[PDB]
């Protein structure tokens, strides 16, 4: 609802395009439109300057499961 | 060749991967001044990449259909450099470390409070025992022969 | 006998809610009941086994009746590749109209469920053709289920109760069960195949009203009696045969072809008939080994007493094991459960590579479901085997009568056994996790050519020995001029070799470095689970920390905070810890199976071959990629037929997590809280006119461990089942 | 007649009521003999 | 009610009696040790099963042992 | 307690000195001063061994490093 870009004519385009109002009212909405959709950047980061974040993503899942 | 594999010096996929990596590096190189530090770093990376591919090609490795090197560990004498010789080196070093540790523990156990010498190392004593790992395979073998390596089952207890 | 439970005075005098819970949990532990004797134990067990048979027959009859009443078996028979079979109709008053529209499928006139158990293919392969046949089968099974209850009631009356010495006649029982239950049943099923199912696979309909007149073979039993048996094989089915019809049909009944039927992609029926005939012969011979009443037969005790190595390295050998086994029912249950678990895994492995039911190989979702289902059942059985084996050491083992035999020496070198198992687990874990992490780092820095990729040379060599030509090895059955190739060249080698070298089926799939890595991970799982269970069993009677453990029984909370603290010290707790590792290992197995097959069925093997060598590949290309349809079963724009599965998916994640609550927080926190609520209720007007009669208390320590593990397991299973079924059926149906 | 419309309520609502009632009255008995 | 037992390795140190929170145990005369006394458990209907007595005992292995049994109002420590 | 609190203050000052020195020596702050909206801030750079130099990403202003 806030962050995004604006054109010369003044048309605001949001990063996720105003999907919070309709999709955040079910658990399936949080699972599909928030975690699954937005995890793409972190899981596609290998081979670029952001690959350290993918490595830490996996390592932190490992430590969490280790605590059990 | 072995298991349907192809030598990496004759693989088209291997050369394709090399060319793709070099092109990806050159695209970044074309963003900076020729004499700037980032350009020199990228050029050094490119030279290192070419050297790596050439050495992999001429060291006799085998490449699969994906175009990546694969290792052979069944005992074939054309690939001992892949597993057997480094394995001998690993065993030699590990035996040295274990042997010097055991000898320190045995030499220190005769004191009044041996535990005090386990949280505070006697460096003077350890510096006489460290060089003796150089011949651990002989010492361990002779100790095994004379029955000094192992404790009898009847004597084991707290 | 005062109140519920009537079988335990100690529980019946308990004034708290703990009376009820525990009353349910100890109902089937007959050995612990008040004033129980040895004979009544066996008799009650016999009655209970009859009950289990009755329930099983009812379950099967219900399946048949519902399929006949509400299914489309007749329609499916005529177009088996494009029609979806129907399990049962849906009548839910909570449904909305869009769901009513979405769940109407398969040509039905109302909402239905699609069946994935595979009963349509099974029942079509054995010769059933109409709904009347299904109705008659359901009624017959209803009769058998009643027979079981009547027999159970009869053998529980004073005139008809077997004595204790009857239940301990080992030789006679072994003879009857080997000869009659295995061999004769196989003979009867072979007869069914010859008289009913094989003719049905050629257009001939044989039923109970005309089976006497029709001959299974034109020349009858003449060749069997005279010995010209080869006449039963000489005219097999053609390679252009259509399964339900007479086009290309043959006349043979017993063959040795091998390979598959080109249309149905399953095993030839004549091969199955000859197989069951030979197996029946082998069991009929096996069932004559032991002595009952006729002066011939071996003696089991005398067999055990004789096999003793003369060097003394095995002590006194197998002396005394006959009574040790025959006087302990837990020992027997452990042996049986171990054997059944092994063969459950063998069934799962052999049914995916060598299908036996017509048109089931093309039904991808059904095959996935069957493999996963039977592997999870096998895992649970394997854990139970070690559980009852540990129970043996506490309850029934007698040291004096086992002096210096193999069973005692096992207890004698437990430190060596456990330490070497620990070493194996450490080695596998360190080096396998290290290789995966090295490959992940190489991928991250953009240098995939620096990975460590070990070719699975030994497995490829064995595949070559079995006939595969992919890897260029020339050995045994993969060579042209050898004794092994020559000996079978004319019997079964052509069809077998044609099947193995076809790369569309799942017979000896091509393997690479990813397969190497995942197999060493599976080995890690097996070794660690075995370590946990074995340590539980061998330390059951005591250790240095608790030298008198056997006095306290199989399951008890702890021994208090003294001597450093003693949480989770009983054998029951070792079982509890091992179940987690079992679930982990079976998860790895089923993940690997599913991903390899899903890339096979899409024609994209290189995806698996390249992504499987590092763990981010597993996370991204298997889990994340294959969820997209599943999580859109319902959304802000509408719903489709996957909605139930989507719902189930979330249901699973919930139950799993709820289990964590019982596993992490322990009892003393909850009891203090409960006291306050009791105070509050006793003080509230208009509500203190109502009184409880069982005083509420927090759950016990062992009970909490059990409840937490149960929520964990249920959530595990439901989540994976939803993902597997939705992902496969969304792509293929 | 539509048999599901009659039998689904009986198995899902009435039979559980009777069974739970009987079990509650059984576990509360002061003495069984 | 729980069961509590005393074995003849007792040295009569009296620590278990001092540790008990509901007065289950007591000391009685004996002639088998240098302290001329031994422990006893005459009031086990008031035992809660805490095992402080086992924590206090110095011999190896223990000389006082507690076996948990059927639960009562007194043994579950219910004030309601 | 008094002495230990003095020690904590010493450690915090070390942390701030490190931050300012790394900003002065290994950053693109001066370039960022002239184009804040298009340049990504960066004040950490890595040595070139075992291929980790890929983490020196293209942040702009003739500088390669890790974005902060
Ligand atoms: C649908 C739900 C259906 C069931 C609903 C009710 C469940 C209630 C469970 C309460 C358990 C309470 C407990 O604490 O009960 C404790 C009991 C037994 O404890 C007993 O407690 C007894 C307590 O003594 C009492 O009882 C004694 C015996 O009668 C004496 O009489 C004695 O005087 C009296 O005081 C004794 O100590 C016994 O030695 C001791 O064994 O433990 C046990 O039952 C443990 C053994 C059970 C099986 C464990 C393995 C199976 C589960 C693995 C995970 C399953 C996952 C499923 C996935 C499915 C996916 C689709
Ligand atoms: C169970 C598995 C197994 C085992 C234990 C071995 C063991 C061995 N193999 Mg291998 N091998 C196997 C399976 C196995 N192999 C299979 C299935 C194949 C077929 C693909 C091969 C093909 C193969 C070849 C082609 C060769 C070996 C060789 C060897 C030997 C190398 C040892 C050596 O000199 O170390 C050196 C150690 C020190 C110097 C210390 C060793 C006896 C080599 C050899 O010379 O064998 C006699 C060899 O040339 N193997
Ligand atoms: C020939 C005589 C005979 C026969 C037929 C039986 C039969 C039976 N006895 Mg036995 N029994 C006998 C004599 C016999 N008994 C005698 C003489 C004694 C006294 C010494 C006993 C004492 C005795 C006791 C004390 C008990 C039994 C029990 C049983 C039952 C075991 C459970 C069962 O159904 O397993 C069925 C097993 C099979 C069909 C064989 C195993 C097949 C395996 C799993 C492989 C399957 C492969 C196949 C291709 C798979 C197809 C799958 C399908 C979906 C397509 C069974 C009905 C038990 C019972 O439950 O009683 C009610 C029991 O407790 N018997
Ligand atoms: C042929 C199979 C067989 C047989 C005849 C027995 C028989 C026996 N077992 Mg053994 N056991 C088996 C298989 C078998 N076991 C298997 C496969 C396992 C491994 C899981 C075990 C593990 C095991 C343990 C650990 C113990 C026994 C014990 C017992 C005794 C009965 C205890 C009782 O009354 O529980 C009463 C039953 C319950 C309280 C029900 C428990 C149900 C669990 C928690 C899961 C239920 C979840 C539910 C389905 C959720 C549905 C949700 C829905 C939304 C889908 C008895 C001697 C006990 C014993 O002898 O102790 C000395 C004991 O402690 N067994
Ligand atoms: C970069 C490469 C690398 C790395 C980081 C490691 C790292 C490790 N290796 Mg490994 N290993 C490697 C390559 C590597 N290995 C290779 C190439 C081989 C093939 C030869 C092996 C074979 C190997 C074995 C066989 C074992 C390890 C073990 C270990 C672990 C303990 C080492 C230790 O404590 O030594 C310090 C030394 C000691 C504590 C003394 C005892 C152990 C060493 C190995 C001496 C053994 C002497 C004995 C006579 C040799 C023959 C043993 C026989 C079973 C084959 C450690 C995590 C050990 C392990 O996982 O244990 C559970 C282990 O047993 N490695
Ligand atoms: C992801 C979770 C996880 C992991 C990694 C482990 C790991 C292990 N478990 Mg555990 N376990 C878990 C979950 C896990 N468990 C759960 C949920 C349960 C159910 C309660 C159990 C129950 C359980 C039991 C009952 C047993 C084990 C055992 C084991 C060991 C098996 C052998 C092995 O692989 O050794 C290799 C070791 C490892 C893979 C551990 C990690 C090693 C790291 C990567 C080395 C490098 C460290 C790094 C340099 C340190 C930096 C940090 C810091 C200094 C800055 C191992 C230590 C068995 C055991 O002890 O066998 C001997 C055993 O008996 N586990
Ligand atoms: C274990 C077997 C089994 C199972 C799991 C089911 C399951 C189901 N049945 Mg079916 N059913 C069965 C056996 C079974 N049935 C048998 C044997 C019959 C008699 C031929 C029926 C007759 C029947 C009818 C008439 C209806 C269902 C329906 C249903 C559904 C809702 C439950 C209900 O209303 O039950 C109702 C249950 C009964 C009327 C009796 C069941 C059989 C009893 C228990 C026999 C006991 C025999 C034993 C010796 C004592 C559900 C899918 C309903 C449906 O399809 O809704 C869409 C429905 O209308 N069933
Ligand atoms: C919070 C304190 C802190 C931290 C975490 C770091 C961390 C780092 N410093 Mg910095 N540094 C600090 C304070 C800190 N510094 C202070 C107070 C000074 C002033 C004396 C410096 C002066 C300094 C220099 C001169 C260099 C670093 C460098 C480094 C890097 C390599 C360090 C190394 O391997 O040394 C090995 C021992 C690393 C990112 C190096 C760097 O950035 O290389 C590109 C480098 O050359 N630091
Ligand atoms: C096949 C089914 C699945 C089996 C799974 C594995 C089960 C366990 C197998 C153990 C094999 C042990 C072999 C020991 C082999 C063994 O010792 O056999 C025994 C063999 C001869 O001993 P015997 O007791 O049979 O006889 C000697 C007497 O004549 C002396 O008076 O010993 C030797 O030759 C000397 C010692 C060798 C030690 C090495
Ligand atoms: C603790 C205990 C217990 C338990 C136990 C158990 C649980 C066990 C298990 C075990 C197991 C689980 C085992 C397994 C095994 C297996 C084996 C041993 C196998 C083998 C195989 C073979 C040998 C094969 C071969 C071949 C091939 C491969 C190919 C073709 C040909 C032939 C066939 C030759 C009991 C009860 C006793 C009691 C006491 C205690
Ligand atoms: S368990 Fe607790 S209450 Fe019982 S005798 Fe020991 S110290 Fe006393
Ligand atoms: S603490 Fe142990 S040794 Fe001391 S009096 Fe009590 S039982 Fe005896």
């Amino acid at each position: 609802d806030v962050w995004g870009t604006i054109s010369d004519q003044g048309m605001v385009t949001h990063i996720t395009g105003g999907n919070f109002a309709q999709s955040s009212i079910t658990i399936n909405g949080w699972l599909r439109d928030f975690l699954w959709a937005q995890a793409s950047q972190v899981i596609q980061s290998y081979g670029s300057s952001l690959s350290a974040y993918g490595l830490f993503f996996l390592g932190a899942h490992f430590v969490w499961a280790f605590s059990l | 060749d072995i298991a349907g594999l192809t030598p990496c010096k004759d693989s088209k996929a291997f050369a394709k991967r090399e060319k793709q990596s070099v092109k990806k590096l050159t695209s970044s190189l074309k963003k900076y001044a020729p004499d700037s530090a980032p350009a020199l770093a990228i050029q050094a990376t490119i030279d290192k990449t070419k050297r790596r591919f050439e050495n992999y090609g001429k060291f006799g490795l085998l490449c699969g259909s994906d175009g990546l090197p694969h290792l052979i560990v069944s005992g074939d004498q054309r690939h001992w450099g892949e597993f057997i010789t480094p394995g001998v080196l690993f065993l030699y070093i590990a035996g040295w470390i274990g042997w010097v540790g055991r000898s320190y523990l045995i030499a220190v156990s005769g004191e009044k409070k041996p535990a005090m010498r386990e949280i505070i190392i006697d460096v003077e004593l350890a510096s006489k025992i460290i060089p003796r790992g150089f011949i651990w395979p002989v010492a361990a073998y002779r100790e095994w022969i004379n029955g000094d390596l192992v404790v009898d089952d009847a004597d084991i207890g707290y | 006998e005062l109140r519920f439970p009537r079988f335990s005075q100690g529980l019946a005098q308990d004034p708290t809610t703990r009376r009820i819970w525990f009353g349910i949990a100890t109902a089937h532990d007959f050995e612990s009941h008040d004033d129980i004797t040895e004979e009544r134990l066996y008799q009650n067990i016999f009655a209970s086994h009859f009950g289990q048979l009755a329930i099983i027959f009812l379950w099967t009859s219900g399946n048949l009746f519902h399929v006949a009443w509400q299914g489309n078996f007749e329609s499916w028979i005529q177009d088996p590749l494009h029609v979806r079979p129907i399990a049962h109709a849906i009548w839910d008053p909570h449904f909305g109209q869009p769901a009513v529209e979405a769940f109407t499928r398969g040509g039905a006139a109302g909402p239905v469920n699609i069946a994935y158990s595979g009963v349509y293919q099974w029942w079509y392969t054995i010769g059933l053709r109409t709904n009347e046949d299904l109705y008659t089968g359901a009624l017959f099974l209803l009769f058998l289920s009643t027979l079981s209850l009547v027999a159970g009631w009869l053998h529980l009356q004073p005139k008809w109760k077997p004595s204790l010495s009857w239940f301990k006649n080992a030789e006679s029982r072994l003879n009857h069960h080997l000869s009659g239950l295995f061999g004769v049943s196989s003979l009867a099923w072979t007869g069914h195949l010859v008289h009913v199912a094989i003719p049905a696979s050629r257009g001939e309909y044989v039923r109970w009203n005309n089976f006497l007149d029709v001959l299974p073979y034109p020349q009858g039993l003449g060749p069997l009696l005279t010995g010209q048996w080869n006449l039963y094989a000489q005219n097999p089915d053609s390679s252009n045969h259509l399964f339900g019809t007479a086009q290309g049909a043959g006349t043979a009944i017993l063959t040795l072809l091998g390979g598959f039927h080109p249309q149905t992609q399953s095993l030839w029926l004549t091969d199955i008939a000859h197989h069951h005939l030979a197996i029946a012969f082998i069991f009929l011979i096996a069932g004559h080994m032991y002595r009952t009443n006729f002066g011939i037969g071996h003696s089991i005790k005398d067999l055990l007493e004789a096999h003793t190595p003369p060097g003394g390295r095995l002590g006194r050998g197998h002396k005394g094991l006959y009574d040790t086994i025959n006087n302990s029912i837990h020992f027997q249950l452990g042996l049986a459960l171990a054997s059944l678990g092994v063969i459950t895994s063998l069934v799962a492995q052999h049914m995916y590579s060598l299908p036996a039911y017509a048109f089931i190989a093309q039904d991808f979702t059904t095959q996935a479901a069957l493999y996963t289902h039977h592997q999870y059942i096998a895992g649970f059985i394997m854990t139970g085997a070690f559980a009852h084996g540990a129970i043996f050491f506490i309850r029934d083992y007698n040291p004096e009568q086992n002096e210096d035999n193999v069973l005692a020496r096992m207890l004698d070198h437990k430190e060596a056994i456990i330490s070497h198992l620990s070493w194996a687990s450490l080695f596998l874990g360190f080096h396998t996790l290290g290789l995966y992490v090295h490959n992940d780092v190489m991928l991250a820095f953009g240098t995939p050519e620096k990975q460590i990729l070990i070719e699975p040379i030994f497995a490829q060599w064995i595949q070559s020995a079995h006939g595969k030509t992919t890897y260029g090895f020339d050995i045994l059955l993969s060579s042209t001029n050898g004794p092994a190739f020559n000996a079978g060249r004319s019997l079964w080698l052509p069809g077998w070799l044609n099947a193995v070298n076809e790369n569309s089926n799942s017979l000896f799939l091509t393997i690479g470095p990813g397969d190497f890595l995942v197999h060493h991970a599976i080995a890690l799982g097996l070794h660690t689970t075995t370590l946990i269970l074995v340590k539980g069993a061998l330390d059951a009677r005591g250790s240095k920390l608790m030298p008198d453990k056997k006095d306290f029984g199989y399951s008890f909370p702890c021994d208090g905070p003294g001597r450093g603290g003693t949480c989770d010290i009983s054998a029951w707790d070792a079982f509890y810890l091992a179940v987690f590792w079992m679930l982990n290992t079976i998860g790895w197995v089923t993940f690997y199976w599913h991903w390899k097959h899903i890339t096979l069925w899409q024609g994209n093997v290189s995806q698996f071959n390249e992504s499987s060598t590092y763990l981010m590949g597993w996370l991204r290309d298997y889990l994340w990629l294959n969820s997209s349809q599943l999580i859109n079963g319902y959304n802000p724009f509408g719903m489709n037929s996957l909605s139930v599965w989507a719902w189930m998916f979330l249901f699973g994640h919930l139950v799993w997590a709820t289990g964590f609550m019982f596993l992490i927080s322990w009892r003393g926190y909850w009891q203090e809280l409960i006291e306050t609520l009791a105070w509050a209720h006793e003080r509230t007007p208009l509500a203190n006119l109502i009184r409880w009669r069982d005083k509420p208390v927090a759950l016990s320590i062992v009970q909490a461990r059990l409840v937490g593990l149960a929520h964990f397991s249920v959530g595990y299973i439901f989540t994976y089942a939803a993902f597997l079924i939705a992902s496969t059926s969304g792509k293929f149906g | 007649l539509n048999l599901p419309s009659i039998f689904v309520p009986l198995v899902g609502l009435v039979f559980p009521a009777i069974a739970m009632t009987s079990l509650f009255l059984y576990v509360q008995k002061n003495k069984i003999v | 009610s729980h069961s509590v037992k005393i074995y003849d390795t007792c040295i009569g140190c009296t620590q278990c009696v001092r540790a008990c929170p509901t007065d289950v145990l007591e000391m009685i005369p004996w002639d088998g040790c240098k302290a001329k006394q031994i422990a006893s458990a005459p009031r086990t209907e008031d035992c809660v099963g805490c095992k402080r007595c086992e924590s206090a005992c110095p011999t190896d292995f223990l000389s006082v042992r507690v076996y948990l049994g059927p639960e009562t109002t007194r043994s579950m420590a219910l004030s309601y | 307690v008094f002495s230990a609190h003095f020690g904590q203050l010493s450690i915090i000052f070390l942390w701030l000195s490190g931050m300012y020195f790394h900003g002065a020596r290994f950053s693109n702050y001066e370039a960022w001063l002239s184009d804040p909206t298009h340049i990504g801030p960066s004040a950490q750079v890595v040595w070139p061994i075992v291929g980790q130099e890929i983490l020196n990403g293209d942040v702009g202003g003739g500088f390669r490093g890790i974005q902060i």
